């Protein structure tokens, strides 16, 4: 245990003098107990990699004996908390401290001793039956949205003793016992786990089902699959958090936990005021998004290892969410500063330039990373079913995709929603660059897509092919200089033009209009279709059968459907029915069918 | 505190570069500071960094020369670097180790810090909201820079930064003017310069230049001259830090700091990596380059429970006008927005020649606003760009074309263009524009063009401010 | 105008030079008012040493607190000339008291040749057996010393404190 | 002549506000004397003699 | 054919961003001028 604590070759110190001990084991360091970890062993004496900085560390310092490695508590009261790349209870230090800045020494359990929780336990297992491992005897009304579920702990499992009834009880109290064949073993609320292993699963089940997105641009295009891996490109300026809350606000998960690199206090305190501001209503009720959301963030200024350690801390506590069967969305914020973050680490590790100073396990912490998601059948009896996603935010340098980082990543996502400022500086939104985004997962959505509606995929197909038309007939017309050309295309051209202007744009400024139902995104696909293709038949058959039909006598025998249809969007589906929404497209729908037919 | 006695020794096993080595040492500890004492009785600091056993390294300041064996006695003070905060320091004039060099007595230390000092807790971080004017309008009327917003400025050899740099700060100021003449009165400004790495005609210069503005009650500067030792200017920064932290978040006052020729710390930093014999990285720099400039520049902004702020404007040089150095690349992912200078404009006579074109800001969104300040200041800066833009483009298509192909337009353009270049960004080095007469001489300028052409400023301010 | 500019600009740089060399004024006469304060310390200290029976107890404490630092098989201890007696009787005292402390056998010894300048207040200073380690814990570095460690509570007391100051830490 | 005046008055008051905040120093020190350095000659005569926290045996 | 013939070095660099620039600059140049003539074209043959 002597401290036998040298320089450093940068902000990481190492000491050496103790017994024998296995590595990857947290230990403390001096009367300030710093955060450490055993990397190198030789001899009867070990290498160490302090976290805090290196100043002051004397030799003959104390080394405290422990036999934990790095962990993570899990229980209830996470929920609303704001924590570091370490899980430190950040609000509860400054309302502890009264300080300005991180003070050191921080021994403060990451949840807190002295607030209780309203306990119902599962009033079906008697004392005595034997339990398994991940098999829940107990439920916390954490909140009204979210109810904290309590499942035995991974790797163990007996013939149960006692069983609390319910009451008002802390994390320390004991709840449930039990007896293993030999000895026997007590339970409070509260499990910990080490980061650098996955909880088991009984087995994973492949992603069928579409996750839900705000607006009908990317969410009829080119759709998310729920559980699924997503990269979207992102940058200063473009809009990036309007993803983020459209996927807290409007979506089918159940809780996000937002981690990054490098934050600023701008997002904590804007999530802050939007989680009473951007509220949801649920059941007709606004309730603070406090109660959904878990953040965690570090700031530059955080040692290299904690900044590290902030993206495992995330991928776990989604784990320990999943498991109680429920949704997730894993916000993997500043991957391009991850990747800084890796090469920062390795830094200290006088590692091989495998690529510009990427470590050699560069590929090794992407794979072990990014695959940690999916929908799995939860390992218990009630057979829960829950999923995790993760959504890693592309931050290229400047437009370049050199990093071999990006391309890594692009290869393993199959959704890609790239953005374009241009397009931004144009005033469209959502700034879709409409040939680069895809989506490889229209396969898994087939099957979704034809027990329901029956139509979509057809209208989805002719969306892309008429995109691409639209700009073949760009390139025809910027050649010719678009006044001479015949109806046949300017009828695509039209048709482009208005799916432009009403159906790949939803504005968030208008108050009824924040969120299609997918439904009515359906409806005005199918009827605009349907109108080019009665449009588009009506020229061609003409076009030598008699009284060659063209765009002026259409457009001006349809104003009133041009008109109609550039007014769809204004329907205001929160206070008008639904059925009154149906049935006036319907009619619209009705309604063109007799005035093409008028003209012939 | 600390009453314990002061340990010496006599022994050194050996010497090397700027470093030196001593055994025997009892119960050492990390970044100590020691006193040397020569054969003739000089003396010079230096600081510990490597500790094994017995076995230490200290690194002298002042350099390894002349050093004997066995004749030298090093002292250990039993304790890391202090500093001397003081809120009179205000006024003076400092070298890089902290000893005044104005001809005036020792610091009256109010309190003392740690030399690293603390960071600040991101819960107690407040967005900026209002804007500090600088004094130049092709800043101020374009550009908003809000409390606590961290805007480096890219330069390179040659280009009269330095000049700038020495303008905004004798211009500097608030705009609490808004509200009333007598209300102005209550001022809390200060300054916090450090010249490091600079060469003696600058740092002479920006001395003559507080003293001769006057405003020397509110300008504490530190001067490190290139033929200083190399060791002391990784220490100036973290003196000028933990002193505008103290009159910041002690007396709550508004500090706006500058760092110049950033180039030179990361020198300096590569050069004692390099003493320390430690794996290179990419062009030489030390791995942990990013971590350390990021503890370097991030102390700023506002926090929750006081009345103070502070802004860092780091000023630094760009080798072979190469964009993507690392230097400024690892300063991209810390700081926020950009200022460029162009060569061009330099070519052509005009001070100071701030390129608007390249420029950008992150903030510039809500440090500007209603009530803070009249209606009229981002929609002017949209309108301006594309303004310039097209007279820059219509200056071209004549060079290609001809002066007989333009229309009325394309002179309103040329005409704008020529105005522009000759009114706005030529300030001259002692005209000190408010934001006011910056908006104002902007209508001058957009009073060429008829209102109808003018499409990027809503009607609604058109039928208020084109009449006039 | 040419002439009127010259006129104002010598009028700002002379007013800002009056300014500047005002404000150091003031400074150096606090620093001479602060050295003087010291200085009579210094006296006030020389003064106390004079009496024995509390000087023998320093002494005492002096000699015990440098074996505690030296921690080493020789030592050698350094006094004035005049008080030779003393510093024997304190260290016949100290030796086991030493011992008692830290389980060690250790040799002191006193040296007969070099000596205490003449104006020396008073202290002792401790060599080690190769005399290439030492701590001169003498008076007038303790008194130094303290005096710098407590110097802005000497400020604080001799000057008030500073309203505009409203936090501490 | 008249900023030569302007000179000379407004030397003469600076030396006044000189030699008006110097006696006030003089003031605030002879206040306050004994008390600071009865508390110094303490801490020095102090002794509370111990050993390195961070030995063993 | 593929690629121009200049050593690796760093001069190289900045020579080769020169001519690209070179070119770019000449790309849009050419670029105006066919406008010009484009609508000189156009504004001869209206009627």
């Amino acid at each position: 245990t002597f401290g036998y604590v040298h320089g450093v070759s940068g902000p990481v110190v190492t000491a050496c003098d103790m017994a024998g001990a296995a590595m990857y084991e947290l230990v403390r360091v001096g009367h300030s107990e710093l955060v450490g970890e055993i990397i190198r062993l030789e001899g009867d004496m070990a290498t160490i990699q302090v976290y805090e900085e290196t100043s002051g560390v004397s030799v003959g310092d104390p080394v405290l004996r422990t036999g934990k490695p790095l962990s993570v508590e899990l229980g209830p009261g996470i929920m609303g908390a704001i924590f570091d790349g370490i899980q430190r209870p950040l609000s509860d230090i400054s309302s502890q401290t009264q300080s300005i800045y991180i003070p050191r020494g921080v021994n403060v359990s990451a949840l807190s001793r002295d607030i209780k929780w309203e306990f119902i336990p599962s009033k079906n297992l008697r004392v005595g039956s034997h339990i398994t491992g991940g098999d829940i005897y107990g439920i916390v009304n954490e909140n009204s949205l979210i109810k904290h579920k309590i499942m035995l702990p991974p790797r163990n499992r007996g013939s149960v003793t006692y069983i609390a009834p319910p009451g008002n009880y802390d994390a320390s109290d004991v709840v449930l016992e039990l007896e293993f064949e030999g000895v026997k073993e007590k339970f409070s609320m509260v499990q910990v786990w080490p980061v650098r292993q996955v909880r088991p699963v009984t087995e994973k089940l492949p992603a069928n089902h579409p996750l839900l997105t705000g607006q009908r641009v990317l969410d009829a295009l080119f759709p998310c699959v729920q559980g699924g891996t997503t990269a979207i490109p992102g940058a200063f300026g473009c809009g990036k958090t309007v993803i983020s809350q459209s996927l807290s606000k409007y979506s089918n998960s159940d809780v996000i936990i937002y981690v990054g690199c490098g934050e600023r206090g701008n997002e904590m305190s804007e999530v802050l005021r939007d989680f009473p501001e951007l509220t949801m209503e649920v059941d007709g009720k606004v309730e603070s998004i406090m109660k959904r959301t878990a953040l965690v963030a570090n700031t530059s200024n955080m040692p290299v290892a904690a900044r590290e350690a902030s993206i495992y801390t995330g991928i776990t506590l989604s784990e320990y969410f999943r498991d109680m069967g429920y949704h997730v969305s894993m916000m993997a914020d500043s991957t391009s500063r991850w990747a800084e973050a890796l090469r920062e680490i390795s830094g200290r590790l006088a590692e091989m330039p495998a690529d510009s100073g990427y470590p050699a396990y560069l590929g090794a912490r992407l794979a072990s990373f990014y695959e940690r998601a999916g929908r799995v059948k939860c390992l218990g009896n009630p057979e829960r079913e829950g999923s995790v996603s993760i959504v890693g935010a592309v931050s290229p340098p400047g437009g370049d995709f050199s990093d071999p980082v990006t391309s890594a990543t692009l290869g393993i996502v199959q959704v890609f929603w790239g953005l374009d400022k241009k397009l931004a500086q144009r005033k469209h939104f959502p700034s879709v660059n409409w040939l680069i985004s895809y989506s490889k997962y229209m396969r898994a959505l087939d099957e979704y897509y034809d027990k329901h509606f029956t139509e979509f995929v057809p209208l989805r197909t002719k969306a892309k092919e008429i995109l691409q038309e639209e700009e073949d007939l760009a390139e025809i017309v910027q050649l010719v200089g678009k006044a001479s050309l015949a109806e046949t295309d300017k009828i695509t051209l039209e048709v482009a033009k208005l799916i432009k202007d009403d159906f790949l744009q939803q504005n968030g400024y208008t108050p009824y209009d924040r969120f299609c139902p997918f439904y009515k995104t359906v409806g005005m696909l199918s009827n605009m279709i349907s109108f080019y293709d009665m449009a588009r038949r009506a020229v061609e058959t003409t076009a030598q059968s008699d009284n060659k039909i063209t765009w002026s006598i259409i457009r001006e025998h349809m104003g009133e459907i041009l008109y109609k249809l550039s007014s769809m969007k204004f329907k205001d589906p929160v206070k008008d029915g639904e059925a009154k929404i149906k049935a006036d497209y319907a009619q619209l729908l009705e309604d063109m069918q007799n005035a093409f037919r008028s003209l012939e | 505190y600390l009453s314990q006695p002061r340990l010496t020794y006599k022994t050194v096993s050996g010497v090397n570069g700027p470093l030196v080595i001593l055994d025997h040492v009892k119960f050492p500890r990390y970044a100590e500071i020691v006193h040397l004492t020569l054969p003739d009785g000089t003396k010079r600091s230096g600081q510990v960094l490597e500790v094994s056993g017995s076995k230490a390294v200290v690194q002298v300041f002042e350099g390894t020369s002349g050093i004997d064996a066995k004749k030298t006695s090093c002292e250990f003070t039993g304790d890391i670097l202090r500093t001397p905060v003081s809120e009179d320091m205000l006024g003076r004039v400092f070298n890089g180790s902290g000893k005044p060099i104005d001809r005036g007595p020792v610091v009256l230390a109010e309190d003392f810090l740690d030399i690293m000092g603390q960071p600040i807790n991101p819960q107690c971080r407040i967005y900026p909201e209002e804007m500090i004017q600088t004094g130049i309008s092709a800043i101020d009327g374009m550009n908003s820079i809000a409390r606590g917003q961290k805007i480096p400025i890219f330069s390179a050899a040659g280009l009269p930064h330095n000049e700038i740099a020495a303008q905004i700060c004798r211009q500097a100021g608030l705009v609490k003017k808004s509200k009333d003449v007598v209300d102005y009165s209550e001022e809390n400004f200060a300054i916090v310069f450090a010249a490091m790495g600079v060469n003696m005609e600058t740092a002479r210069f920006f001395k003559s230049d507080f003293e001769e503005n006057g405003s020397m009650d509110n300008v504490c500067l530190f001067l490190n001259l290139a033929n200083d030792p190399t060791i002391e200017r990784i220490i100036t920064p973290r003196l000028a830090l933990t002193t505008a932290e103290f009159l910041a978040y002690q007396c709550e006052k508004h500090v706006l700091v500058i760092l110049t020729d950033m180039s030179s710390y990361a020198e300096a930093l590569r050069e004692v990596s390099a003493a320390r014999e430690e794996v290179p990285g990419r062009r030489g720099f030390p791995g942990y380059m990013y971590t350390d400039l990021a503890t370097i520049y991030e102390r700023a902004g506002r926090v929750e429970g006081r009345n103070g702020s502070i802004t860092q404007i780091p000023i630094l040089t760009m080798p072979n006008d190469d964009i993507t150095h690392p230097i400024p690349d690892l300063t991209g992912y810390i700081t926020e927005g950009q200022i460029y200078v162009d060569r061009q404009l330099h070519n052509r006579q005009i001070y100071p020649p701030i390129n608007v074109l390249p420029s950008l800001s992150r903030l510039m969104k809500s440090a500007i606003g209603e009530g803070m300040t009249r209606k009229d200041h981002a929609d002017v800066s949209n309108q301006l760009y594309a303004c310039y833009a097209i007279g820059k483009d219509v200056q071209a298509m004549k060079a290609v074309v001809g002066e007989e192909a333009l229309t009325s337009d394309d002179l309103l353009y040329l005409e704008f263009l020529q105005k522009f270049e000759k009114n706005f960004i030529t300030q001259g080095p002692y005209e000190n524009r408010t934001v006011y007469e910056t908006l104002d001489i902007g209508w001058q300028l957009l009073r060429i063009f008829p209102k109808e052409m003018l499409k990027r400023i809503p009607q609604s301010t058109l039928s208020e401010f084109y009449p006039r | 105008e040419k002439k009127e500019k010259q006129i104002e600009q010598q009028k700002k740089i002379q007013m800002s030079n009056l300014m500047n060399q005002a404000r150091l004024k003031v400074l150096r006469a606090r620093d001479d008012l602060i050295t003087d304060l010291l200085n009579e310390a210094k006296q006030r200290l020389s003064k106390v040493v004079k009496d024995t029976t509390r000087y023998q107890v320093l002494l005492d404490g002096l000699v015990l607190q440098g074996l505690y630092q030296l921690l080493e098989p020789r030592m050698i201890v350094r006094c004035r000339k005049q008080d030779f007696p003393l510093v024997k009787a304190a260290v016949q005292k100290a030796i086991p008291m030493y011992k008692i402390a830290t389980k060690k056998d250790v040799d002191v010894q006193i040296d007969q040749e070099a000596y205490l300048p003449e104006e020396i207040a008073g202290g002792v200073e401790i060599y080690n057996g190769d005399r290439k380690i030492k701590v001169s814990n003498t008076l007038e570095s303790r008194l130094d010393l303290i005096a710098q460690q407590m110097m802005p509570e000497v400020r604080g007391a001799l000057f008030g404190a500073n309203a505009n100051r409203k936090f501490l830490d | 002549q008249a900023a030569m005046g302007s000179q000379g008055n407004l030397s003469a008051e600076v030396e006044q506000a000189t030699r008006r905040q110097v006696q006030g120093m003089q003031s605030s020190q002879q206040r306050n004397r004994e008390r600071v350095l009865a508390q110094l000659l303490g801490m020095v005569c102090e002794v509370r003699p111990q050993v390195h926290p961070n030995y063993r045996v | 054919k593929d690629r121009i013939e200049i050593f690796p070095s760093r001069m190289a660099q900045t020579i080769m961003k020169a001519r690209l620039k070179g070119a770019q600059t000449g790309r849009n140049l050419l670029k105006k001028k066919s406008d010009a003539l484009t609508l000189r074209f156009r504004q001869i043959l209206k009627k």
